Parts: structure tokens; C-alpha cells; sequence
């Protein structure tokens, strides 16, 4: 949606493969944290009328 | 132990075995696993078809803990411990005359002090 | 009561919860909150602004 | 009186493989950006209170584990314990002889 | 043990390929999302880089000019020697627009060594604070190691550069030069300085170490200990 | 019985370098004030969470490190105490004779 609403090219914050199965998904949440400030300050800098 | 035997297994009829799977290294990992010596332990080349030998990812490192132990008994060599077994059938008598000699020899290196 | 005390150094290093876990947690969360702090200091910054 | 003897020598590391893989995606939208910032955030935060509960309880189970192990090991002593002393009657009964 | 820290009748080693899952491993690490500015990192005229493009409405000039790298000194070195260094090389724009790029380039250098920093530690058993320092005197540099990425380690061949697979074999000898006797990164740091200084002669600017040091950093390391007053008088 | 011996006079302090130093700012803004104070505080205050995790976890690491170091000393102290009393057996052989 971000991408789309702005028509923006490529920047890819939501990389696929975050569990683990030797400590089960240990820390799997806290990068979603950081996608989403990594994706929010896109919205920052590239909105003008 | 894992990379050693992922090591003796690599390529033994398309390049390692007449390329003598560089003996004079990966010989010396199955000692240093031991902190034993790379010496003695190429008799082993006297068996397993001119190979190492290696690849026979057990018997050899079974046979070399009782190798080791024996080796704490008494200061014999492995060289002289397999004269002990061809010197079973009947063999030739010239050998046996020589290994009593050279293991009361090794007793006298002892004696009744300690020493080596 | 030396090969008991052997058998506790065994049964202790061998706990799931061992020292490995706690070092895998913080040697990744190092890099979390370094990729926040560089990331953070510009909405404050422009919020000045 | 001839002899010492070894000790554990119980220095050994052990290694953890710090590196990562991971992939990629793609998907098309069907609603604006700010409506999923404003749902987007709960359910993960709600994911770092699941694992620090799983990780905090863990640690809980691990820890009693430990202090129930470590009362077996009086068992042998006191076998040990009055398997030798209970010889000092026998001698205090020769000493009357 | 100090024959082979004297590097007489040296060790043998097998260039197994869990080596290439470590490189790879560190590939991987500097790849995802840390987004480095290490594209050709020093040599003179650094053009084409992605960052100062973006920021180019605060300042354009991503080419700069002569090198962006480091040596250490004793006492003081950090961002302070960084920013002197591009601050000498002719810009007459001596305004914030020089300063703020200094420190949008921290957290970038940061990035460059918090990788072997953090990972290698997790290899071999050393604190993060030893590491930099630890490969420095052994004789590398943390750019010239993240190269060998660009020269294809990665690949899972059965072969590597010499660069990588006797560095490696080199680093555990030191490392046990560092843990047969335990000593803090102060000497260390002083020892890459400044050997004259110290009291070394001019030939162990290089790599080599001999008795006439052992000797003398040991009865150090003892002196260290045994004089009346804490570490740093 | 000539001699006493020294101690470890162990009283040494160590120093904490209680100071700092900070930089300048410049920048223009695209859109206002009050809309940043509603995006500003929740990035900070995950910092602060991602701080006291780091450290919290840092004490549960180097006092777990403390608890297995502490097992080893035993070692030697077993070899001088079964290297010390084995001599009774020879001693009260000796008696026999």
C-alpha cells in the first residue's frame, strides 16, 4: 500500500524467513519493529502536494 | 571428529587415493585428536589395500585406543607388537629370538627404578 | 564426591538456558537498537525544524 | 607415596553460528497505508509479550530442575557414610574383649 | 607451545568448506539491510555513491577527494582525526554543511566494524574490545577482509585466497599468544602505536615477534601487577 | 617459628571519566509540528525498551558465566585432598608390621 499511495519504486523492508528452529522464533517480532521504522520514514521524507 | 571423517571420506577413486590422500596431513588430524603421535600411527599403511589408511571411519580410531593404552602398560612400539601376531603360525624362529630380546631390553629401560 | 561434582559441571553445561542463549540474544539485539538510533534522530530533528 | 595423578582439564569453548538467509515478496493492496499502521503494531507487540513470557517462563522451569537434581546427590553419602562408621561399635566391642 | 607461538615447525590445517558458510555467513550480514557505504570505500575520488545523493540538498559532493580511512594513535584517535583529515583536504566551505557529514559517517564506519566485531568474537572466543586490534597486529586490515567477499569467497568451491585461508590458520596461533597469558587492549593499543616508543626496535613494525619481546612484555606483565599503586600511574 | 608474611592490601579505587561532548544542527521542514510529537515519542520509547532488554540481558549473562566458573575451582582440591590422605592406608599398613 505504501508503494502503491506514493507510486514508488522498489525498497523491500519485509524480507521473508525471520523464524528459527534452533531457538524456536526467539527475537521473530523485534525486526518487525524496525521494518515498519525503516518503511515509516519513506512517508516522512516523500509526501508533498 | 565430524570434520576429520568428512575429510578421510572426500573422493578416495576419483582423486584422493592415488594422490595418497596427502597422508603426511590428514594422517597427522588422527593423531592430533589423540595428542598422540603422527608416527607410529602410519603402520596402519600395512593394511586396507594402499590406502592411508582412513576412510574405515571407526575400527582404526577402536583399535588405536587400545593402541594407546597398551602404549601406557608398557614403552614397546606398534611396530614390535605386530611381529607378536605373525610370529603365531609356526612362523620363522630367527623373529622370535629377536622380540624377546628386544621386549627384556625395553623391561631393562624401566628396571627397578621408573625411568623410561 | 569428585565424579558427582564432575556429573553437576555436566548436567549444569548441558541446561537448555545455558550461557549460549543469552550471548545469541544480545550479540543480534546489538544490531536492533544501533539500526534505531541512527534511524530515530531525525523525527526529533524536524520536529526543531 | 609414589605417585600424582591428572586433573580436568575443562577448558573447551563451544561456537554459535551468528549469520542469517532470507527471501523475498510481492502482493498487491486493497486498502490505504495509514488504516494498517493503525492495526499493523498490536499484534506484533503482542508477539514480543509471547516471546519474552515463553523465554521468562523457561528460564522458571530450567532454574527448579537444577534444585531438584541437586538433592539426589546426598543419597550415595549417606550410604557411604554409615557403611563406614558403623564399624566403630564392632571395634568399641573388641576393645571390651 | 613456544615453538609454535615462535612459528618453528608450524601447524597443519584442512580448508574445509564450513569456511565458506562463515564468509558467506559474513557476506550475508554485511547484505542484509545494513546497506553499507563500503562501494569502493578509500581510494581518491569516491563518485557514484548512493547516500550523499540523496542528502545532496544539505551537501552534493559525494567524490570528495583524497581517502575516508584510519590508523589508530595512542592517548586520542575517534571522529575528531576523521574530521581533520577531510577538513585539510582544501575545503574552503568550512560552515555546518563539512561538519554535518561527519556525522552521518559514524554510524556508516560503525557498520563496517560492528560486523567482525560482533561475529568473529562468537568464532573464537575473544570480548568485542580485542577484536580490531587483535586483527590489525596480526597483520590485516577489516576493508581488505570485507573485499574478499567482492573476490567471490562466497562461491563454494573448495578454494579460497591465501588472504583468507592462512589468515585464518594465523589467527588461532595469535589468538593463543593472547590466552597462554592474559593482557588488557592498552598494550596492545600502545604496541601498534608506537614500538620505538615502547622500546622496540625499527624491524617490529612488522608481523615477526621473537624471545627479546617475550621476555620483556612478560616481565611487564608481571610488573604491571606487582607495583604498589593501580594500573594507570 | 621466626616469621609473620605480608597481606593483599587490596584497597585500590578506579576512576569514571564523568564528562562529554555533542554537535550542531541544521534542516528544513516539509509539513508540521504537532503531526511529528505524534510520531516522534514511540520510536524513542522502543529504544529505551531495546536498551534496558540489552543490558537486563547482560546481567543474566555475566551472572550465569559466574555461577559455572565457580565449579572448577573444586578440581585441584580434590587431587591435594586424595593425594594427601591415600598415605593412612600405607600408614596403617605399617602398623600391621
Amino acid at each position: 500500500s505504501l508503494l502503491y499511495e506514493l507510486n514508488l519504486g522498489e525498497q523491500s523492508f519485509v524480507g521473508g524467513g525471520g523464524w528459527n528452529d534452533l531457538y524456536q522464533g526467539l527475537m521473530a517480532g523485534e525486526t518487525l519493529k524496525l521494518a515498519l521504522m525503516r518503511m515509516e520514514r519513506v512517508y516522512v521524507e516523500q509526501n508533498s502536494r | 571428529i565430524h570434520e576429520y571423517l568428512e575429510f578421510a571420506n572426500i573422493k578416495k577413486t576419483e582423486a584422493e587415493k592415488t594422490l595418497v590422500d596427502n597422508s603426511e596431513k590428514c594422517a597427522e588430524l588422527l593423531a592430533e585428536i589423540l595428542a598422540w603421535d603422527a608416527g607410529e600411527i602410519l603402520k596402519a599403511a600395512s593394511l586396507l589395500g594402499l590406502n592411508p589408511p582412513q576412510a574405515t571411519n571407526v575400527f582404526e580410531i577402536d583399535w588405536i585406543r587400545r593402541l594407546q593404552t597398551l602404549s601406557e602398560k608398557t614403552m614397546i612400539s606398534t611396530e614390535y607388537l605386530w611381529q607378536m601376531g605373525d610370529l603365531t603360525e609356526n612362523s620363522e624362529f630367527s623373529l622370535k629370538e629377536g622380540v624377546g630380546e628386544a621386549v627384556m631390553a625395553a623391561l631393562k629401560a624401566q628396571g627397578d627404578s621408573d625411568n623410561v | 564426591q569428585q565424579q558427582q561434582a564432575m556429573a553437576l559441571l555436566d548436567y549444569f553445561s548441558e541446561r537448555f538456558t545455558n550461557e549460549s542463549l543469552y550471548t545469541w540474544l544480545i550479540s543480534q539485539l546489538s544490531s536492533l537498537y544501533l539500526q534505531a538510533y541512527d534511524a530515530v534522530l531525525s523525527l526529533c530533528l524536524s520536529a526543531e525544524a | 607415596s609414589i605417585s600424582p595423578r591428572g586433573l580436568m582439564k575443562q577448558r573447551y569453548q563451544r561456537v554459535v553460528t551468528a549469520r542469517n538467509a532470507s527471501k523475498m515478496n510481492f502482493k498487491v493492496p486493497n486498502y490505504r497505508f495509514e488504516p494498517m499502521l493503525n492495526r499493523s503494531k498490536s499484534g506484533v507487540e503482542t508477539l514480543i509479550q509471547f516471546g519474552s513470557t515463553l523465554l521468562s517462563l523457561l528460564e522458571r522451569k530450567d532454574s527448579l530442575s537444577f534444585d531438584a537434581y541437586q538433592m539426589i546427590q546426598s543419597g550415595d553419602l549417606y550410604r557411604f557414610s554409615i557403611d563406614l562408621q558403623q564399624q566403630d561399635i564392632d571395634i568399641n566391642k573388641a576393645s571390651l574383649e | 607451545s613456544l615453538a609454535l607461538l615462535l612459528g618453528v615447525t608450524r601447524l597443519a590445517v584442512v580448508p574445509t568448506n564450513n569456511m565458506v558458510t562463515f564468509f558467506k555467513g559474513i557476506a550475508n550480514g554485511l547484505s542484509e539491510n545494513v546497506c553499507l557505504t563500503t562501494d569502493d570505500f578509500q581510494r581518491q575520488e569516491l563518485e557514484g555513491a548512493d547516500w550523499w545523493t540523496l542528502l545532496s540538498t544539505n551537501q552534493v559532493i559525494d567524490d570528495m577527494g583524497l581517502v575516508l580511512d584510519i590508523h589508530p594513535v595512542w592517548g586520542k584517535s575517534d571522529e575528531e582525526m576523521l574530521m581533520e583529515k577531510i577538513q585539510s583536504i582544501g575545503v574552503s566551505n568550512d560552515n555546518n554543511t563539512l561538519s554535518i557529514i561527519v556525522q552521518i559517517l559514524i554510524q556508516a564506519k560503525n557498520a563496517q566494524e560492528n560486523l567482525l566485531s560482533q561475529t568473529i568474537s562468537a568464532e573464537y572466543g575473544v570480548e568485542r574490545s580485542v577484536v580490531p586490534l587483535q586483527l590489525r597486529w596480526l597483520g590485516s586490515n577489516v576493508y581488505s577482509v570485507l573485499n574478499q567477499v567482492l573476490n567471490n569467497t562466497p562461491t563454494d568451491i573448495s578454494s579460497i585466497v591465501p588472504k583468507l585461508s592462512e589468515l585464518t590458520y594465523s589467527l588461532l596461533i595469535y589468538t593463543q599468544l593472547i590466552n597462554s597469558l592474559k593482557l588488557n587492549k592498552e598494550f596492545i593499543f600502545l604496541r601498534l602505536t608506537q614500538p620505538n616508543w615502547l622500546g622496540l626496535t625499527q624491524p617490529k613494525l612488522s608481523t615477526q615477534l621473537s624471545l627479546p619481546e617475550i621476555y620483556l612484555i612478560t616481565c611487564y606483565q608481571d610488573w604491571v601487577v606487582n607495583a604498589n599503586k593501580n594500573e594507570d600511574s
